[PDB]
């Protein structure tokens, strides 16, 4: 019995980004959907540190 | 209800100028408040154990 | 030679702590698997064939 | 019938101190995974960087 | 009150945990000291000097 | 160049308890306790509770819990088994030499002093299933337990295994009345490997000394004959026929064990004709196609059962019993040569000899020795009785096979497997 | 056969009277927090004493709901109060603590 | 009375003796009426090459069925009469053939397997009724999980080496091996350097000796010749087989990281560590409270049917791990808790499971040398593998010299950050992927 | 099959006619446990095409004309390719079979061969049948002529 | 079949919100939870109207 698996908060982690069955097969198109996620955080992260001083 | 009090002399004290009857009773109220958590509620339960026959 | 079990033939079955369980005695099906397609199916919710607590150094 | 099943030839793709069947894979152990982990613990000192 | 963990095969744990612990604690000094360039430590480092002379 | 090896001890107490023990100067030691509390000590309202029984050996005891059966034990290498027949339980136990203290505590406790804590024993009911469905995966199983059924009205009809309609319906209660009435000492043997004799004669009458139960080999087996059929098609068939023969420790089951080697047992040679197996080669001679045949021979306190057990194709099924049947009635009608009674001794002889070899069957033949005759009979003298069977004894076994009234149990396809009025 | 101990005893009736879940009907086991080890003991509880238990149970989350109190007639007499899951919950304890002595050695 | 430490001096000397053509001669005697005899041959399919592999187990089906002297049935017919009891076994290493028998009967025992060695009558006819027989033999053992997937572990641990071939060969080898073939491999193989006769039981060793020289003298009086017959080390790869078929209820997985050979000290602590990790299955009395974690845990919930750790030994290589059998839905928890036991002994065993551990060996090693059977292997295999019989007393200064830091230290060689090969056959879906598998191998804590 | 075998009547009629018979009548109305999953398309195809046949159908309506059934058996059940008789003969053989349950009450069926339908002793059987006691007739009676 | 019990987003608030099992007992002392996701709304709603402006 795993604590990745069974961890209520973990639990949601691991069947998202460690043990979500995914295809084969998926080429470099489908890199895009965290790059927008790595977006959505680069843009907070900046637009918080210019909020400091604006 | 002693810790609620206790409490709610400390917001009174609080409220107070840094000057002598209230420097000491802040001081007894402060040092209540931790005897109270730490030392006397713990004791409470074991006394209410033994009393039980638990 | 009073022994149902060393008579060959009847039923026994064993129950341990750390061994697998065992059943039976001398039925046939030694010169059975001999001539063959006796596929008998083994592994089906079920337990270890040959027993082990028989390590080497 | 299932003794019929042999695993494929992998020389294609194999690392080459691990070419020769005849010889022990034990001895380029460490090497190889030397050489992967060390990539990794550069990457690591580089994005560290 | 915690004396489960208390006897000679816990003894034996922490033993083979020790050199593993002190390592950490040797990742985690030398990680602060170079995140922070902390500058009490890294002067006696022959080679990282920033400051001149 | 070995050291000249000890004789076993043996003694009788009052209370009627056996102790039997052999000091080999072995690294291990063996200690078995043998009680007559087998499935033909159950009745029609207890089914199943010397299976339960069987399952239940690491439950808490009075001072033993059972994780401390399970860790102690383990802490030393040991084991801990019990092995039922349908007329004996035998709580046995293995460790080296110097641990034989522990495990004699362990044992005690377990055959003693069980609690039977009702929800250890609840916790404990789905293990039936899982052992019985285990079990069952032999076709020989089923077969066997059916024979025991069709022949007997009463004790030996039972089953070694709970019927499932009992499955989580035997009680905490059932189980301490089984214990109390069969676990006594006119019903004990205690048997010991590589322990001294005053260890074991102090722990006897030190620990071994109840009596509040029953006192015969039981309520009697009524055979009664008929015949269990088991639809399958399971691609083979299995079948047994059986007559009832002779009791255990008579001199007519000495005939009975020799006519099973005449008729022929298990093989000798792996994957071989089965040149002087006399079944083997009759079936052989009229069935082209794959095969087995084996003599039966179970003997019990107050009855047995002799006759043949056959594997065959379903449509082969009948040529394969009439074939081993007209086999028994050739010698029944006395075409029997001295030579092949000879061979079928030697095969007994060389069998029972060689059944004794290890510790393990050591110790269960003086254990079921000591419960059957309540007496150790050496290698030399078994030996001496096997040779005293005349020619005649063996053609007598057969013709009572033959004159009677049979039993039968079969399973598969049956659509070419005949009833007993066919046969 | 003490005036002391029917002294004690006495801060004790009155201690069980001042706690007052005798009266919405509960025994003192019934309100017990629940620990593995009480959990355990609860299941290996008898049908009567486990049904018994969550008919109290429910009768006092019933009145505690409607902020109410039984009638004094059906108080639980703190000598009738009968301590029906302490010798479950000893050997509970007693087991766990063989456990951890084996763990230690 | 004796302690255990004085009835392992009591066990009576392994007697050897070398016959003039090389021939090993050996015996422990005992007060037994009866005894086991046979022989041990350094032959099995590793020795086999691509084209004639599976030929000792054609020559094992052939052994019992005709010699020069006594053709057909003839063989059988005496061994049956006196009531011996005529077995075979081949391995990738070794083939054996023995008799249990009456100690009084150990004159013709010697002359049946000298006869049965020296004298195989492969009658053409005879060699095509085996044809079929094998072949319904592969048909069987295709049924059997078990021997499937150590097979398949064989077959990808040593990919393109002679120790990833099965015993009994391919199909293809059974339907068009020759006679020709049969009587090279004879020729090339069975030779008195090679083998060794072992016997146990109520035997004097000088008449065990006697009979040796009585019938098996004319072996390799003059027959020292050809390329006597170097094996040559096999390619541990480290990799993943899987038989994915969901038609299947329960999944078999084995798997193994390299062990050392027969020779290597080091096989001692393994199998302490074995012994700690245990086996189980589902008829095991008391789960819960079963020693080994492993076997606890899968016994509570309900994680697999069985489970069983081993260490095959090979000529200067192995198959250290473990198998086990499960539901479709568990093999990823049972994965979990295997690899967490490894790493666990690995970085952190202690002082009590090993005495444990230590313990089951010496209970193992001893109920296991309890026959003339089992003792009469032992005698015939150690002479193989070791050249000496290593007394029970030696194991025993072997086994008690395992502490802790010798599991932690000799686990870690073995285990510790290296590549196992996997073998999975049935409903596989949930088998880790292998990078998984790998990386259960360390771990990042240590 | 376990809706209907929850009436032990169910057991013991269907293990009575399995002791009672060789053949034929011995088999059950309700599938075989073992083969449950295991009858086949082909079996179903083969037993309808062997069994539903003209020689071995009737077919009767009520509150319908005559014309229009003998027209519809015209042109619809022309059917032969199958078997003749009312079967393979069924052999009595006689034996009984014991099912232990601890159900309170015991189910016990004693029976001997008898008479085929529409026999003159048939008849004789059905009035001794009546002579014995069928079912009540009388609602809680202590069935007096029974 | 249920669209409250099985839509992927009602889901979550069904097993919070509606079917969620409570205890029958529970007093206004329990109120206080769901009052400070009021507070943090109504602070989160203001706070920025207030933004809008400051
Ligand atoms: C099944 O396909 C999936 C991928 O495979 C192409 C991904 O790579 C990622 C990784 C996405 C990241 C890191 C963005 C997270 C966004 C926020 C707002 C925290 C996800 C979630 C996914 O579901
Ligand atoms: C099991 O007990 C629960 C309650 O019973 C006392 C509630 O009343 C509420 C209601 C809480 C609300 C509306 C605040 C939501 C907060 C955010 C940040 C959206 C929840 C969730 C709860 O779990």
């Amino acid at each position: 019995t795993n604590i990745r698996k069974s961890h209520p908060l973990m639990k949601i982690v691991n069947n998202a980004f460690i043990d979500l069955p995914a295809p084969s097969n998926i080429s470099s198109w489908w890199n895009f959907g965290s790059l927008l996620g790595i977006c959505l955080i680069l843009q907070i992260l900046t637009g918080l540190f210019l909020a400091m001083h604006y | 209800w002693a810790l609620v009090a206790d409490l709610l002399t400390l917001t009174w004290i609080g409220g107070q100028p840094v000057e002598h009857p209230y420097i000491t009773i802040g001081q007894l109220a402060s040092v209540l408040y931790f005897l109270l958590i730490l030392v006397l509620m713990p004791t409470a339960g074991t006394i209410e154990n033994k009393l039980l026959k638990w | 030679m009073l022994s149902v079990a060393a008579r060959s033939g009847p039923f026994a079955p064993v129950l341990s702590a750390t061994s697998r369980g065992v059943a039976g005695a001398l039925r046939p099906l030694v010169q059975a698997a001999v001539p063959a397609t006796s596929e008998s199916p083994v592994l089906d919710l079920k337990r270890s064939v040959l027993c082990r607590e028989s390590l080497r150094g | 019938s299932h003794t019929d099943i042999k695993v494929p030839d992998f020389s294609d793709y194999r690392r080459p101190e691990v070419l020769d069947s005849t010889k022990s894979s034990k001895e380029s152990s460490e090497a190889r995974k030397g050489f992967s982990y060390l990539v990794t613990a550069t990457t690591t000192v580089g994005v560290a960087y | 009150m915690l004396t489960r963990f208390l006897g000679p095969r816990y003894r034996q744990l922490a033993r083979n945990w020790v050199p593993t612990a002190s390592l950490w604690g040797a990742v985690g000094a030398v990680g602060l000291v170079w995140a922070t360039d902390w500058r009490l430590i890294l002067d006696w480092v022959p080679y990282i000097n920033g400051k001149f002379k | 160049v070995p050291p000249h090896p000890q004789d076993l001890e043996f003694t009788r107490l009052p209370n009627g308890l056996v102790i039997a023990s052999l000091e080999n100067y072995a690294p291990a030691s063996r200690i078995g306790l043998f009680i007559k509390a087998g499935s033909r000590y159950e009745n029609s309202n207890n089914l199943g509770t010397s299976h339960l029984l069987r399952l239940a050996s690491s439950l808490t005891t009075k001072g033993a819990s059972s994780f401390k059966i399970t860790r102690g034990i383990e802490a030393v290498g040991g084991k801990l088994s019990v092995t039922s027949t349908r007329e004996n339980m035998a709580y046995t136990v293995e460790c080296l030499r110097d641990d034989v203290d522990i495990l004699m505590e362990f044992l005690l406790n377990v055959t003693t002093a069980p609690e039977f804590r009702r929800w250890e024993v609840a916790a404990l009911q789905p293990q039936l299933r899982i052992d019985k469905a285990v079990a069952l995966q032999n076709p020989q199983a089923h077969v066997i337990e059916n024979l025991h059924a069709a022949a007997y009205r009463n004790a030996l009809a039972n089953s070694l295994y709970c019927p499932d309609y009992r499955i989580g319906k035997v009680t905490p209660v059932e189980l301490h009345d089984y214990v109390q009435n069969h676990f006594t000492s006119a019903r004990m043997a205690l048997i010991g490997l590589g322990v001294s004799h005053p260890v074991l004669k102090q722990v006897a009458e030190q620990f071994l000394n109840i009596r509040g139960g029953l006192g015969l080999s039981g309520a009697k087996a009524k055979y009664h004959g008929g015949e269990i059929r088991e639809q399958n098609g399971d691609s083979l068939v299995h079948a047994a026929l059986v007559a009832e023969s002779a009791a255990i420790g008579s001199a007519e089951a000495n005939a009975f064990s020799v006519l099973q080697h005449v008729l022929g047992a298990g093989p000798h040679v792996k994957r071989g004709s089965n040149a002087t197996s006399s079944l083997y080669q009759a079936v052989a001679k009229g069935v082209h196609q794959p095969f087995d045949v084996s003599a039966f021979n179970a003997s019990y306190s107050d009855s047995g059962l002799f006759g043949f057990y056959t594997i065959s194709q379903a449509a082969s099924a009948g040529d394969v019993i009439k074939a081993a049947y007209n086999q028994v009635k050739t010698i029944a009608q006395g075409n029997l040569s001295n030579p092949d009674v000879q061979a079928a001794k030697n095969k007994l002889k060389a069998g029972y000899l060689m059944s004794v070899e290890s510790s393990e069957g050591f110790l269960d033949e003086v254990g079921s020795q000591a419960l059957a005759a309540g007496s150790y009979t050496p290698p030399s003298t078994v030996l001496q009785q096997i040779d005293a069977v005349a020619d005649a004894d063996v053609i007598n076994a057969a013709k009572k096979f033959v004159s009677g009234r049979k039993s039968m149990a079969a399973s598969g396809n049956l659509g070419h497997t005949p009833f007993i009025d066919e046969l | 056969v003490s005036a002391s101990s029917r002294w004690l005893e006495g801060i004790r009736k009155w201690y069980y009277n001042a706690a007052g879940f005798n009266k919405l009907g509960l025994m003192r086991d019934d309100t017990i927090h629940e620990n593995d080890d009480v959990k355990e003991a609860i299941r290996r509880l008898p049908e009567n004493l486990y049904d018994d238990r969550v008919f109290r149970i429910k009768r006092a989350l019933d009145l505690s709901m409607r902020q109410q109190i039984l009638p004094k007639e059906q108080w639980t007499k703190y000598e009738e109060d009968k301590s029906y899951l302490e010798p479950y919950l000893k050997e509970v304890i007693r087991e766990r603590k063989e456990r951890e002595e084996w763990a230690k050695k | 009375t004796a302690t255990y430490a004085q009835a392992l001096q009591s066990v009576p000397e392994t007697q050897v003796s070398q016959l003039d053509n090389g021939l090993r001669v050996a015996s422990e005697q005992s007060s037994q009426p009866t005894c086991t005899v046979g022989v041990w041959i350094d032959a099995g399919s590793r020795y086999e090459s691509e084209k004639n592999n599976g030929a000792g187990y054609f020559v094992e089906h052939l052994a019992f069925k005709g010699t020069k002297n006594r053709p057909g049935n003839a063989l059988e017919k005496e061994v049956e009469s006196m009531g011996a009891h005529l077995n075979a076994y081949s391995t990738r290493e070794h083939t054996a053939y023995y008799i249990k028998a009456l100690s009084k009967d150990l004159p013709k025992a010697v002359e049946l397997l000298a006869d049965i060695v020296q004298n195989c009558s492969l009658e053409d006819s005879q060699i095509e009724k085996e044809r079929d027989v094998i072949l319904q033999e592969l048909q069987e053992n295709d049924t059997s999980m078990r021997d499937v997937v150590f097979n398949y572990l064989h077959a990808t641990a040593f990919q393109g080496t002679p120790l990833a071939q099965s015993v009994e060969g391919p199909s293809e080898n059974v339907r068009k091996l020759s006679r020709a073939d049969l009587t090279e491999y004879l020729s090339r193989h069975y030779k008195a350097p090679r083998m060794v006769l072992a016997a146990a039981g109520g035997l004097e060793h000088r008449q065990l000796l006697d009979l040796a020289q009585k019938h098996f003298s004319g072996l390799s009086g003059t027959y020292d010749e050809d390329a006597v017959p170097t094996l040559s080390p096999c390619r541990f790869t480290g990799s993943q087989i899987c038989h994915r078929e969901d038609g299947l209820p329960l999944a078999h997985v084995a798997i193994a990281v390299e062990g050392p050979g027969w020779a290597h000290p080091d096989n001692v602590a393994l199998q302490v560590a074995n012994a700690i990790i245990g086996h189980y299955d589902c008829t095991y009395g008391g789960g819960a409270h079963l020693s080994s974690p492993l076997a606890s845990i899968a016994a509570t919930n309900k994680l697999c049917q069985s489970f069983q750790t081993f260490n095959i030994c090979y000529a200067d290589t192995g198959l250290l791990g473990a198998h086990f059998v499960c539901d479709h839905m568990s093999i990823d928890d049972m994965m979990f808790v295997l690899q967490g036991q490894w790493m666990r002994l690995c970085t952190s065993a202690t002082e009590s499971e090993v005495l444990r551990g230590k313990n089951l060996l010496r209970n193992a090693l001893v109920s296991h040398l309890d026959g003339t059977t089992p003792v009469c292997e032992d005698i015939g295999r150690s002479l193989l593998t070791y050249g000496r019989r290593i007394p029970l007393a030696e194991w025993e200064s072997r086994i008690a010299e395992v502490d802790a830091r010798v599991v932690r230290e000799v686990c870690s060689k073995y285990f510790y950050d290296q590549c196992p090969a996997v073998a999975g056959f049935g409903p596989i879906e949930q088998l880790p992927d292998y990078n998984r598998i790998r990386s259960g191998m360390f771990w990042l804590r240590f």
